[PDB]
RNA sequence: AUGCCUUAAACUUAUGAGUAAGGAAAAUAACGAUUCGGGGUGACGCCCGAAGAAUUUUUGAGC
RNA sequence: UCGGCCUCCGAAAUAUCCUUUUCUAGCAUGUGUCAUAUCCUUAACUCAUUGUCCCUUUUUUUU
RNA sequence: UGUUGUAUGAAAGGAGAGAAGGUUAGCACUCCCCUUGACAAGGAUGGAAGAGGCCGGCCU
């Protein structure tokens, strides 16, 4: 959902943009390893799996 | 199953409160509807964006233009037009059957 | 649902000397008996019914009196079924309650038997 | 019944036949339906208990199981004299709920 | 009235079949055709039928 | 020519806290109306039933 | 030539176990502990607080 706010100081906005890229890549880079793990069998747990498939 | 007077004035004002991703906590307060039928009749009708005015000549003009290009696609269609996919539709129709005649 | 507590209240204390207080809830009963729901209807008849076992057929005639041949037919036919109630239930002891009529030019309506003096 | 406004009653001369009701309508008074303060006995006129009728319900119709009474209150208004109390037609709330369930099961 | 995880839940927000009878709103249909007769009603409601040129001024009695 | 895997314990489930005694542990100090939905309500309202419909064809169990 | 130097558990009597509809899952931030050989894991997600300004109160 595109995320705009009107007011807010663009000192401000570039850092929420900046961390809000970190975190988005912390995001997908777990989630493209802990599928193959789930796909060669290293996981066993089913809570990683309905995590990772929600991320998916 | 059909929406009551009563029904819609809840289901607007708890819109109202709760906003538009809460469904399951709006569906708590009507009766016998589910959380996917009350966010159904909030943007098929409900919706103060909704425009339930008479169609201008330019909005009636898009609407054949459009209806030309990609048939029968109207959830396609009707974000271009500005009305409802359902309103859109029985428009259509209802020039359809006028220039029958 | 209060014609109803008043029916089975009147029927309860009937012999004891409670007559005011069902006296006094006949002045409220009374007014309804122009509605026309059949529940309602047949709540306040049952009350009135009740009411004369316990206050006796004589108050329940001086109420229906002034209304068994008035003007309007639709405080006459309600009148004239509360004193048809009043008549199945006590027919005897009406006798002592009925009012006096005048004679009028042709017909004699005076009980004179009553009226004799030892 | 005082529950429905198309029943209706009997009416005839009473005689020496007790009238009884089924297990459905044991201990309920005859005209005024109430559970309590039974009073006095009710007969039945010689046509409701003829043949094989003889011993069922009065209210209802279904095989009787114990004797029927009036209650306190409608011996003391003496509805317990206008005569046999037995129901004579079914009515409409019967009939409906039998083709109900028929067309169900 | 605290941040995060798969909106935390890939959990649920149920309530059978009928009988008889009421109350309240939403919605919706009309406004002045006058009087007379008949229907109806306590009374109305309501209903059925019927129908700027002429004596004191500026369109002349003047010739 | 031969070829021989393992064996079990507790926790994440029946809370926690306060008051008075009991047991023990550990300490520390001291020059209105027509025509339509709906909502609310009323009646100890009911939860199927088996009770000869035998009527009908020129139709009738044979010494 | 005494006394408040404290705590645990139990019994009896009370209170009752997070989630802006119901039923619940957890992981932490601070400081208060308990089980534990713990740099592990549990103890209801262990329990308890959590916007700004002025002097428990007042204002947004
Ligand atoms: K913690
Ligand atoms: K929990
Ligand atoms: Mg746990
Ligand atoms: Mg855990
Ligand atoms: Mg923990
Ligand atoms: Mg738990
Ligand atoms: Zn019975
Ligand atoms: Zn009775
Ligand atoms: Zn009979």
């Amino acid at each position: 959902i595109p995320w705009k706010v009107p007011g807010l100081p663009t000192p401000i906005e570039n850092m929420i943009l900046r961390y809000v890229k970190a975190k988005a890549d912390w995001w997908t880079n777990t989630a493209h390893y802990n599928r193959e793990r789930i796909r060669r069998g290293a996981t066993v747990d089913k809570t990683v799996c309905k995590k990772n498939l929600g991320r998916l | 199953g059909v929406w009551r007077n009563t029904e819609d004035e809840i289901l607007k004002a708890a819109v109202m409160k709760y906003g538009k991703n809460q469904w399951s906590r709006i569906a708590s307060l009507l009766h016998r509807k589910s959380a996917k039928q009350c966010k159904a009749r909030w943007y098929e009708w409900l919706d103060p964006s909704i425009k339930k005015t008479e169609w201008s000549r330019e909005e009636e003009e898009k609407l054949l233009h459009l209806a030309k290009l990609m048939p029968t696609q109207w959830r396609t269609i009707a974000p271009i037009i500005g009305r409802t996919a359902a309103q859109c539709l029985e428009h259509y129709e209802f020039l359809l059957d006028k220039a029958a005649q | 649902t209060a014609s109803a507590v008043v029916q089975h209240m009147s029927l309860g204390v009937y012999g004891f000397g409670c007559e005011d207080s069902l006296n006094h809830l006949l002045n409220y009963v009374w007014p309804n008996v122009f509605e026309t729901s059949p529940h309602v209807i047949q709540a306040v008849m049952g009350a009135l019914e009740g009411l004369r076992v316990a206050i006796g057929p004589c108050r329940m005639l001086q109420y229906c009196l002034q209304g068994l041949f008035h003007p309007a037919r639709k405080v006459r036919d309600v009148y004239w079924k509360i004193y048809n109630s009043i008549y199945i239930g006590s027919q005897d002891a009406l006798i002592a309650h009925y009012p006096r009529i005048y004679n009028d030019d042709k017909n004699t309506y005076i009980r004179y038997e009553l009226d004799y003096i030892l | 019944a005082k529950h429905h406004p198309d029943l209706i009653f009997c009416r005839k001369q009473a005689g020496v036949a007790i009238g009884r009701l089924c297990e459905k309508c044991d201990g309920k008074c005859v005209i005024c339906d109430s559970y309590v303060r039974p009073c006095t006995l009710v007969r039945i006129c010689d046509e409701c208990n003829y043949g094989s009728y003889q011993g069922r319900c009065v209210i209802c119709g279904g095989p009787g199981v114990s004797d029927a009474y009036y209650c306190k209150e409608c011996t003391i208004q003496e509805k317990d004299r206008d005569g046999c109390p037995k129901i004579v037609n079914l009515g409409s709330s019967k009939t409906d709920l039998f083709y109900e369930r028929k067309k169900y099961g």
